[PDB]
């Protein structure tokens, strides 16, 4: 969504039902109730920037062009932070307190499904069987809550994507299904779409660079599992959802700028935007984790 | 160091705390309403009417 | 049925009369659907005589 | 010609797990890429939440 | 004043400043201060009939 | 690749990223780090005969 001014946004929520029978000679206003309402909020973060500075003598003593390529690494360094900031919001819908685990009492909650102890599942062909087995129980939890069967996704690392390709090979399965052995592709698995992401447990941007090019981070992926924390870095195996559980609000969009400096004989290039992230529906989310040791 | 400038969002009245830098801005309406998922019946055309 | 007051309809920033009328005819179709499936489990508990 | 079976979405996924390449010996009656079941012994399978 | 929807309204407030002399060769950013802000509120009571 | 004369060849290398949050009042010049460069060399070995 997009807005024009302000520091936040609001989403309304509503839903209920009714029905009784009326005897002849009664009034409708003696057995009446109402429907309930609530709301959600998402807040803007700030301004994010990146820049370079080039002098005019080193640009003349050189034998290849650099200006046109410096502007291609400025537009994709800003599109990776916004991609790691959203995957860290699907793991906080699953850490809500028990007394506040759903919007309106009776609409549904979030699911956390365990796979098994890590010590026992040692072979890489002993884990794909469990992962496939638990994708038919997570298919029956999104149907008891009336979620539409049109857009469902599953996210995992490239290391666990090769543990499902090892459980469908001639040394482990009885007949051929799904995979393609000559290219390494997986088709849909029970209506889901499988996606592999090399940067899954990386969070958002920070406030200071390091030596390699060190301060407060925003949208950090949770670190250690505890009593009130279900999903952490040392537990996650994957995340699944419907495309109505997470949203984004834009105030300003991406743009580039150029400037000329005369006191130091150089040029400057900048890029920037402003956004915000958050989660909306708790009843369209889930996760797969390792069983406690 | 830093550049002197204006603080349009800080509240600097008399006897009022100014520890928040976003106090004088407003909250707005997004543009979408989250309604509940629909329900459907299954036995409508499978018996005698 | 549902009842809406007039003072509360002037302070609001969206429209509610369209969705209230969709949850009324959908709540009357689920009772008739669930009352038929309860007539198949009564045929199995008839007395022995 | 007109016979039906009614069950919950929970016991509907236990029949899908028994016809998988890790439990069965040959392919029959299901579609693994969508999650559907064809007719079984002349019946029609319906899931009702 | 008149509004169209909501439960309350806002009024912003502002201050004042002063001028100074600039000799040839000096910078404007070494003599800079700021103006202050605050706000006021008014709320609706309800419906009055006869 | 083929060359016409000379005793070596050169290949340039580069690449880097990253961006941060800017609070109102700070300067871009105080948080600046640049992209790096390096190179690779391949030399002619000599004459091989039989």
């Amino acid at each position: 969504r997009t807005i024009q001014n302000g520091k936040s946004a609001q989403f309304p929520v509503m839903g209920r039902t009714s029905g009784v029978y009326l005897a002849p000679g009664e009034r409708l206003s003696d057995k009446r109730k109402g429907i309930k309402h609530t709301e959600k909020n998402i807040t803007i973060d700030g301004l994010l920037t990146a820049d370079v500075m080039i002098f005019d003598i080193e640009d003349a003593m050189n034998h290849y062009d650099v200006a046109g390529e410096y502007s291609n690494q400025l537009g994709e360094a800003l599109a990776i932070a916004a991609d790691g900031a959203v995957l860290a919001e699907m793991a906080i819908l699953c850490n809500l307190p028990a007394a506040s685990n759903e919007n309106i009492a009776g609409l549904g909650t979030a699911s956390v499904l365990e796979v098994g102890k890590k010590a026992d599942l040692n072979t890489p062909a002993k884990l794909g069987e469990a992962i496939i087995g638990q994708l038919t129980i997570a298919r029956a939890k999104l149907t008891s809550n009336y979620v539409p069967a049109g857009d469902r996704y599953f996210y995992t690392t490239p290391d666990n994507y090769s543990a499902i390709l090892a459980a469908l090979m001639p040394n482990a399965a009885n007949y051929a299904a799904l995979i393609d052995p000559e290219t390494g592709n997986i088709r849909n698995v029970m209506g889901f779409v499988v996606v592999e992401v090399p940067h899954l447990v990386q969070g958002g941007a920070g406030g200071t660079r390091g030596a390699d090019g060190a301060s407060g981070q925003k949208h950090a992926f949770p670190a250690t599992a505890a009593g009130a924390v279900k999903v952490a870095m040392d537990n996650v195996v994957g995340l699944f959802s419907h495309r109505s559980a997470v949203g984004t609000v834009k105030l300003r969009d991406l743009a580039l700028e150029r400037d000329r400096d005369v006191d130091a004989q150089g040029d400057l290039i900048v890029g920037k935007y402003a956004m915000g992230h958050g989660g909306l529906r708790p009843e369209a989310a889930g996760a797969l984790v390792f069983s406690p040791a | 160091a830093n550049v002197p400038g204006q603080k349009v969002g800080t509240d600097q009245g008399k006897g009022k705390s100014g520890s928040d830098a976003l106090a004088l801005f407003l909250k707005v309406f997004a543009g979408e309403v989250l309604t509940a998922f629909t329900r459907r019946s299954v036995t409508a055309d499978k018996h005698i009417v």
